[PDB]
């Protein structure tokens, strides 16, 4: 591939592992989710710019617009979780076991 | 919720799924999924209670993670082939993430732990959308990229789904959880025949949607969500118990009902490819599904459970629920075996 | 008692209210007509006519014909010197044995 | 076979559109008429079977089982009138619907030319049978009996479906006429050993084979009277009929694969007869008696001789009439004392002199008294197995002794002796009950005069 | 006799959180009748 | 045009038909407190629809031809037998109270449907918010067991949460000794056995819990027996109420659309009044319930859906 791709590709892996291992806060994981889209944004832009894929120069912007809209929907749920149990801890969200 | 906003949100759930099915570009496929997840959360939060809030959160995190993996597969596929077309992927690593992203969205084992819990925390009408409509979009993509899916991966996810759906359903009394595990079990059949004959993936999907929609509709009519509450139906609407018996027997694959057709055709398309061990193991493990279906038939229609005194006040009012297409769905769920050769319309 | 429930009823003897009862039904009018259809279609038609029908079946399984045919071949093959029954079912002129 | 299928369907509109007090009369009369027309199937030729169309055909093996099937529905309707008296009108007409839909599947099962159409209708009989047991049985154990009856059959049926589809892909067809001319011998290989097991274990669970029979003493005991009659008169013969058909495409592997199943049947034939000597339940005693007779049919089918098949066909018809008769007898006592213990009501010959005459004739046929067709079928199987191995006369002679011991012990326990003092409600025998026994025994004895119509295709 | 139908003891076997009680599954109260929990 | 989402979009909002005189008023008090007269007079003065107190046979008054049905189709519970034998072993004590709550719950829905669909206020007697006073009275005298109280609260807490509380609560107060005197004067052979403690427990329930908890969300007017006779004074007070509290100030067209969709479908209202809690007082066996269901289906004009019974002179069945 190339030398830069290794770190971008390894940055996605770090964020994925970070998202799959919650500690206590729900806000912490949403950041790991928005880190993933940042790595995908940079990785796609590197590919498109280097190959002179002109019409694909708009794709990274579309990736950013939808990923931010999804992030907004994520924060709204976090707020409604905090207004119920007083904190954004994931251990509280355990009613559905039974 | 305002009625007009309810229609608008529903049409956006449909539009998201339609965009996936009419798109020749991976970006529009991804946009289709995003528009679909954005619109379905409000119908899960509509009852405004902690359980709904928890269910919507567990669904968002699962579907958000799945969409990120899918977009990672698309970019890897762009690097190694320089195109966006919705077809076979050109990198084995892209195929694995793509296959795993779709598995998470579908709810296949071992990416299954959210289906019982999300379906339990939302109303019956929201569960009907979740278990029937939300399965169309991922299956459309699998129909198109199956030539490059890793055989050992797709067949391994199929086998686990059949097992975990079977064992999970035995230990349930809540109706919403029983359908959730029933949904996991039937997914394994659809993806087991996919490498061999994708036409039978659609047939099993169509039949599953018809049968599943019939069950949820009958539960919604009597507002029943637990096994016991369903056992009072014989004393309120006797006809509805005979329809539940017939559909439950159909879902179990017992001939001569409709639910035997997909299990019949999938076993045919696998023995043609010299696959004998897998269809037998799949068919035998499906008896677990027939068991906890039969248990509901014993407490609903074949025995008369205890009733309560206040039930007598219900006899004086009719059913004002919509029960849309219930007469048509129930007949299609039971009396379609003589029309099996009609599956060619799906080719 | 754990619940409200009706006591178990008592079995009703059909002889108490109808000593002529045939046992089919409580209503005497139905009880007598039930007996005639059972006894007419059952015995008069199925067993009697069916027994006669089976008795006069037209040569069931061609058994009588085979005996009559066998007597013919015996007459022919016996008054010509030919063996009564050859040991080969098919003529060897058509069989091509390996090597 | 449309001339019989359509009339059977029309019984369903007849039951639901009839007067509320004439459901038992219209149903009984018209089903008897359907039975009378079934005699037209005896147009059997010596060389070619009777081929109606691309879906249905009849030969000498199908005809006796079809005529028996359509002769059993009227008898089931008579036997169900008593205990379905306080039942409400709608549920009574659902009960009759199950019986009719059961006869509809049976007649199409026994005449299906293609072997996958046989599978669908063969499996379709479970649904109506399961509903009768679990919805109209009396005891709390009918629910668990239904589960045992369901999952035992499907555990064997599902492998059978795979085997049949595999045969069509290889052979190219499943038409039974075609298989008679395109059948190829089965090579000895590990794959072919499991093809043999799949094709047979489905039918061994329904005969039933000794070892796989624990559902029979539960289904035949907890079912209503009509359930026991059809269960032990026709439904057991689906497996025997299935074996006689599918053994065409298993030669020569049946030479050595039959050994494990011949020893289970021959020794199981003595375990089941012995169990009858100590059963404390009159209805469960008759159930185990069915396993012993059907063990003879398994041996007869697996050795594949002209005499064995003629004996096997005769035994199946003889057992169906004799076993269904015994259940009716045990039911008449139950409808009076409402209990199944055999040692509860004794000396009944003093109070019901005629009903004890039916008991005597039923037991004589059960223990194969000549010249009954019970004896003709059993004798031919004994003759055939002697050629197979002369030592088998030892086992088939010991079972004869035990068979007469439990047949007459049941007769002596309930008919002879001294009557129970505190049981005082033994009312005389209704004409309905006496006619029910006369419709079982008279055809059974008449067949002795012209027994060639129940000897099957190899006569 | 009369056809047996389930009584309260039989029906309570299906009114628990799970069909097969174990050590872990003890204390699992059945969900609220209307999916609403206290605030 | 049956009310539904389509009609609401077409214009059938609730605020378009509700005014400042569209109020729900509940008159509460002890036994023989004259609330029947006071409530019936507030209705005519304000032009409100009056709902007679929901009894054992209220549901029958709304369905069918309107006449009461035999007592075997209403649980076999009798109010007369409660006074004579409050300690009966057949459970008629609590079985009566559980059925009464369902009738009150059924009526409180009819009250809201009339108000929300026509804009006309209604006056009720002992709504579901006050039915717990009798429960406390029975429990403290040993009439019903503690399990029955638990069952009552479980059903109440999943039903009462779906409805708005009354705008105005009018409480007629009578000292316990005087009430017991009026019972004797009336002369009911059965009601005369009401002991002093039973009437005192109701008073404590009203004073201790009902009124204090019912004033944080309603305009509560309290009157004595003497004052209650002046209707125009009570009606004058109801017309000068501020209405500055309660959850009615947070309602809009969207929120009231959902409520009307609920109180018009009566099987959804009565849904949780039959929860599968196997309690001997309110449980029925399979053989008994099946038999009663068949008889209920043989009554005139009740074998089919209202409008399709040929025996009550319905027509055009083959086109409806
Ligand atoms: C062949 C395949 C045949 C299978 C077909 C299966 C259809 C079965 C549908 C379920 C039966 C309806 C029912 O019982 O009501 C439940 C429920 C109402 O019960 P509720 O929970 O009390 O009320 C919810 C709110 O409170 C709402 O309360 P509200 O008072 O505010 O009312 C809002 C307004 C809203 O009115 C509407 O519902 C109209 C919305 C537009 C629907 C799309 C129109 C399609 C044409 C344009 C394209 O009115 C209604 O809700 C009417 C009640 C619902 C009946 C109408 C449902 C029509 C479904 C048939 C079309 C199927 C298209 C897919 C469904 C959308 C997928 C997300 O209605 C639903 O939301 C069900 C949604 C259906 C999802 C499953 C669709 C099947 C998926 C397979 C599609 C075929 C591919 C294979
Ligand atoms: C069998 C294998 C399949 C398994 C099926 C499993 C279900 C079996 C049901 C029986 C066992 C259930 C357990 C019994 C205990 C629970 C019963 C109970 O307590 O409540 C009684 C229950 C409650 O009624 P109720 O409120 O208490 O009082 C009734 C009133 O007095 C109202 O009374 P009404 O005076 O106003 O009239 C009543 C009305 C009844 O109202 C209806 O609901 C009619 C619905 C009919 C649609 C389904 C017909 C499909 C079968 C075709 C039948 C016609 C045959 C062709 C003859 C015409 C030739 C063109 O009857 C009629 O007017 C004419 C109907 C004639 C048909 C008889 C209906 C029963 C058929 C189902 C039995 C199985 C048939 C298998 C046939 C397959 C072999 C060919 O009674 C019923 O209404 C239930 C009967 C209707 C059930 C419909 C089930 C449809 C789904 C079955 C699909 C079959 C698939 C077969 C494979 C097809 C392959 C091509
Ligand atoms: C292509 C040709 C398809 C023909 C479709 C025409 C019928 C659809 C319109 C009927 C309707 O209003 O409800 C449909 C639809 C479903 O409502 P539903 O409750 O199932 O209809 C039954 C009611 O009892 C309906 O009772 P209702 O009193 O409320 O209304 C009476 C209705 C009566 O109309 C009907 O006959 C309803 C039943 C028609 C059949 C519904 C299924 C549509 C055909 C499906 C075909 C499946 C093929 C499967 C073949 C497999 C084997 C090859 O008459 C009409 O509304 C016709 C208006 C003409 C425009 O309603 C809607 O929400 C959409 C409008
Ligand atoms: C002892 C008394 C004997 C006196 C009579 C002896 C002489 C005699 O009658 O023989 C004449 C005949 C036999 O004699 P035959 O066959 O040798 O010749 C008589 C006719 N000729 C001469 C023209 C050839 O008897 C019969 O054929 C009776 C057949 C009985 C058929 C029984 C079935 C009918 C019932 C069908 C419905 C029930 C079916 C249920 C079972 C299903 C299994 C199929
Ligand atoms: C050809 C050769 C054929 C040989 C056939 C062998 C026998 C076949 C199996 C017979 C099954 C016996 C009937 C089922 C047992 C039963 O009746 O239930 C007992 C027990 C009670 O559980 P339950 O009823 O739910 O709760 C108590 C309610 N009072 O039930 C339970 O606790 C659990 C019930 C388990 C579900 C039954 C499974 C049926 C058999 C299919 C097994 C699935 C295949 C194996 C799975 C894949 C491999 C891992
Ligand atoms: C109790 C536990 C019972 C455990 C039974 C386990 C059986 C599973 C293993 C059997 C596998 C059989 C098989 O796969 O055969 C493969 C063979 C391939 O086909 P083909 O290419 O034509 O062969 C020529 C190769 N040179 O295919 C064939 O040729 C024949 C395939 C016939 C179908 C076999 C059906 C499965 C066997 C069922 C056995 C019955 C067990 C009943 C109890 C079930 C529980
Ligand atoms: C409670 C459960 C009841 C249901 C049980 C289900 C049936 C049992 C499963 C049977 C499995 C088939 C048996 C064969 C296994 C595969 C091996 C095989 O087929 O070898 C064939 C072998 C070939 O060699 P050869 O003997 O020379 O052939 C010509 C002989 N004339 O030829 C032979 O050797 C002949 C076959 C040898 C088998 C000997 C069996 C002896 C035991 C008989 C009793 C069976 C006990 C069942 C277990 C119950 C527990
Ligand atoms: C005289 C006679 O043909 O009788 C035969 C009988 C009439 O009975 P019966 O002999 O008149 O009376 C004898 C009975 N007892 C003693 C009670 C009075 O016919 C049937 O029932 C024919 C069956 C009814 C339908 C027929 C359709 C053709
Ligand atoms: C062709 C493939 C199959 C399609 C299946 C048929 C369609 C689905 C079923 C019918 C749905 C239905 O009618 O929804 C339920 C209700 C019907 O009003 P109701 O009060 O419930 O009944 C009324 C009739 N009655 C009581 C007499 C029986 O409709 C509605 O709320 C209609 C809302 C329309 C407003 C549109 C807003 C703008 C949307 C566009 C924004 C860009
Ligand atoms: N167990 C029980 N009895 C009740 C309940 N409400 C009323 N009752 C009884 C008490 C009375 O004996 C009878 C009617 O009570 P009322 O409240 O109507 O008082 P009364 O009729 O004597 O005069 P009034 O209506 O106030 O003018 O029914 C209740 O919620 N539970
Ligand atoms: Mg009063
Ligand atoms: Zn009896």
């Amino acid at each position: 591939m190339s030398m830069v791709y290794m770190n971008i590709m390894m940055a996605f892996t770090v964020s994925l592992v970070g998202l799959l291992m919650y500690r206590s806060h729900l806000m912490s994981s949403l950041l790991c989710l928005e880190g993933m889209m940042l790595s995908l944004f940079v990785m796609a832009a590197l590919t498109i710019l280097n190959s002179h894929f002109t019409l694909a120069s708009m794709m990274p912007i579309i990736l950013l617009v939808f990923a931010a809209c999804e992030a907004a929907l994520g924060l709204s749920l976090l707020v409604m979780v905090s207004n119920t149990y007083g904190t954004d801890y994931v251990q509280n969200l355990n009613l559905l076991q039974c | 919720m305002n009625p007009i906003i309810f229609i608008i949100i529903l049409l956006t759930i449909m539009l998201g799924t339609i965009i996936v099915m009419i798109s020749s570009h991976w970006l529009l496929v991804w946009i289709g999924f995003e528009m679909n997840m954005l619109a379905i959360i409000p119908i899960m939060m509509k009852n405004h209670n902690p359980r709904a809030t928890e269910a919507s959160t567990k669904y968002f995190l699962t579907q958000s993670t799945a969409s990120m993996l899918l977009m990672m597969a698309v970019i890897i596929n762009l690097m190694f082939s320089g195109q966006w077309t919705v077809m076979k992927l050109f990198n084995p690593m892209a195929s694995m993430l793509m296959t795993m992203a779709l598995a998470m969205k579908l709810g296949m084992a071992p990416f299954h732990f959210w289906v019982p819990e999300v379906t339990q925390g939302i109303p019956l009408s929201s569960g009907l959308i979740l278990l029937t409509w939300q399965k169309l979009a991922p299956m459309s993509v699998l129909y198109q990229i199956f030539p490059s899916i890793n055989l050992n991966l797709i067949l391994t996810l199929s086998v686990l789904s059949i097992l975990i759906g079977g064992w999970g359903g035995l230990n349930q009394t809540q109706l919403r959880k029983i359908m959730a595990y029933s949904s996991i079990a039937h997914m394994g059949w659809m993806t087991a025949v996919l490498p061999y004959n994708p036409t039978m993936t659609l047939l099993n999907l169509i039949i599953y949607i018809i049968m599943t929609s019939t069950m949820f509709t009958m539960f919604m009519a009597n507002s029943t969500t637990t096994t016991l509450s369903l056992s009072h139906t014989w004393n309120k609407t006797p006809i509805m118990t005979v329809l539940i018996l017939a559909t439950l027997l159909s879902m179990g694959g017992l001939p001569p009902l409709s639910g035997f057709m997909p299990k019949w055709m999938i076993i045919q398309e696998m023995t043609k490819n010299n696959s004998i061990i897998l269809p037998t193991f799949m068919a035998i493990t499906a008896l677990l599904n027939l068991y906890f279906y039969m248990r509901l038939t014993y407490s609903t229609t074949l025995t008369m459970f205890p009733s309560t005194n206040n039930m007598k006040m219900k006899w004086q009012f009719p059913l004002m629920k919509k029960m849309t297409f219930l007469p048509t769905m129930v007949v299609l769920s039971t009396m379609m075996l003589p029309l099996t050769p009609m599956l060619s319309v799906l080719e | 008692l754990r619940w409200q429930e009706d006591p178990e009823p008592e079995d009703e003897n059909l002889y108490e209210k109808n000593p002529d009862s045939h046992g089919y039904d409580k209503d005497p009018a139905v009880d007598i007509w039930n007996m005639r259809v059972v006894f007419f279609f059952g015995f008069s038609i199925v067993l009697v006519l069916g027994s006669t029908f089976v008795a006069y079946l037209p040569d069931y399984r061609m058994q009588e014909w085979a005996r009559r045919e066998a007597e013919r071949l015996v007459k022919y093959r016996e008054a010509h010197g030919l063996p009564i029954m050859e040991s080969n079912c098919f003529d060897p002129s058509k069989i091509q044995l390996p090597e | 076979m449309l001339k019989y299928i359509i009339p059977t369907i029309m019984l369903m509109p007849l039951t639901w559109l009839s007067k509320n007090n004439m459901i038992w009369v219209n149903s009984t009369a018209h089903s008897l008429l359907i039975s009378f027309t079934s005699l037209l199937l005896m147009n059997q030729f010596g060389d070619n079977s009777l081929n109606f169309s691309l879906l249905f055909f009849s030969d000498s093996l199908s005809t006796p089982l079809l005529i028996l099937t359509m002769w059993l529905l009227p008898l089931m309707l008579m036997a169900s009138q008593h205990h379905l008296s306080k039942e409400n009108l709608t549920r009574k007409k659902l009960f009759i619907t199950m019986l009719i839909s059961l006869q509809l599947f049976l007649i199409m099962t026994f005449t299906a030319m293609e072997l996958i159409l046989f599978y669908i209708l063969f499996e379709a009989t479970l649904v109506p049978t399961l509903i009768i047991i679990t919805r109209w049985g009396n005891q709390t154990e009918r629910l668990n009996a239904g589960l045992y009856f369901l999952f035992y059959t499907l555990a064997g049926s599902l492998p059978l479906l795979v085997a049949l589809i595999y045969i069509q892909n290889t052979v190219g067809s499943l038409n039974f006429l075609m298989l008679q001319y395109w059948v190829q011998p089965v090579h000895n290989s590990w794959s072919n050993v499991f093809m043999w097991l799949a094709c047979m274990m489905a039918f061994m669970v329904k005969m039933p084979l000794y070892g796989l029979h624990l559902w029979l003493p539960k289904a035949h005991v907890e079912a209503p009277i009509a359930g026991s009659m059809v269960l032990a008169a026709v439904l057991l013969k689906l497996g025997g009929y299935g074996m006689l058909r599918i053994t065409l495409i298993l030669n020569p592997m049946t030479d050595f694969m039959a050994y494990p199943f011949i020893m289970l049947s021959l020794w199981g034939m003595i375990m089941t007869s012995s169990i009858c000597l100590r059963q404390t339940d009159l209805k469960s005693l008759i159930a185990y008696s069915s396993v012993s007779h059907m063990a003879l049919v398994i041996v007869a089918i697996l050795i594949q001789t002209p005499w064995s098949y003629m004996g096997a066909t005769a035994l199946m018809i003889a057992h169906g009439l004799t076993s269904s008769m015994l259940f009716c007898l045990a039911n008449s006592n139950y409808e009076r004392i409402h209990s199944r213990t055999m040692i509860l009501a004794r000396g009944l010959q003093t109070l019901l002199p005629l009903m004890a005459t039916w008991w005597l004739l039923a037991s004589l046929t059960n223990l194969a008294l000549p010249p009954t067709i019970n004896l003709i079928g059993e004798l031919f199987v004994v003759m055939s197995t002697f050629s197979w191995s002369n030592i088998t006369i030892i086992l088939m002679g010991v079972n004869m002794v035990i068979t007469a011991l439990y047949s007459l012990y049941m007769l002596i326990m309930t008919q002879r002796g001294k009557y129970t003092y505190h049981i005082n409600n033994i009312s005389p025998s209704f004409t309905r009950e006496n006619a029910l026994m006369s419709l079982h025994i008279l055809p059974l004895l008449l067949l002795t005069l012209n027994p060639k119509i129940i000897l099957g295709p190899l006569y | 006799a009369r056809q047996w139908q389930p009584d309260v003891e039989w029906a309570e076997q299906y009114g628990g959180a799970v069909m097969y009680p174990t050590k872990e599954t003890a204390h699992w109260k059945p969900p609220p009748w209307n999916d609403v929990d206290p605030p | 045009l049956q009310y539904g989402p389509l009609a609401y979009i077409l214009g059938e909002k609730a605020t378009k038909k509700m005014t400042e005189k569209s109020k729900l008023i509940t008159v509460d008090g002890n036994i023989c407190s004259g609330k029947s007269k006071l409530a019936k007079e507030i209705a005519e003065k304000l032009g409100l629809k009056h709902f007679p107190e929901a009894g054992i046979h209220y549901v029958d008054s709304t369905t069918g031809d309107g006449k009461p049905l035999p007592v075997q189709f209403s649980g076999n519970c009798s109010l007369e037998k409660f006074y004579d034998d409050p300690k009966s072993n057949d459970g008629n004590s609590y079985r009566l109270q559980a059925w009464l709550y369902a009738s009150r719950l059924l009526q409180y829905a009819d009250a809201l449907e009339h108000l929300l669909s026509t804009g006309q206020g209604v006056v009720l007697e002992r709504s579901i918010y006050s039915d717990f006073v009798f429960l406390e009275a029975m429990y403290r005298q040993g009439f019903i067991r503690k399990q029955c109280v638990d069952h009552y609260n479980q059903v109440k807490k999943v039903t009462i949460c779906e409805y708005l509380p009354p705008h105005v609560v009018v409480y007629v107060d009578v000292p316990v000794p005087e009430v017991q005197s009026r019972i004797q004067k009336k002369g009911n052979p059965h009601e005369m056995k009401i002991t002093s403690a039973y009437l005192q427990d109701i008073e404590n329930a009203y004073k201790g819990t009902f009124l204090p908890e019912m004033s944080e969300k309603c305009e509560v007017l309290q009157y004595s027996a003497w004052e209650a006779q002046d209707a125009e004074k009570v009606v004058e007070d109801i017309e000068y109420l501020k209405y500055d509290k309660g959850p009615w100030l947070d309602q809009n067209d969207r929120k009231l659309h959902k409520l009307r969709m609920l109180v018009q479908d009566k099987l959804e209202v009565l849904n949780y009044t039959s929860i599968p809690v196997f309690l001997p007082e309110v449980t029925v066996g399979a053989h008994q319930s099946d038999q009663v269901f068949q008889e209920f289906t043989e009554l005139p004009g009740r074998k089919y859906r209202a409008g399709y019974n040929e025996d009550v002179g319905d027509k055009w069945i083959w086109l409806k």
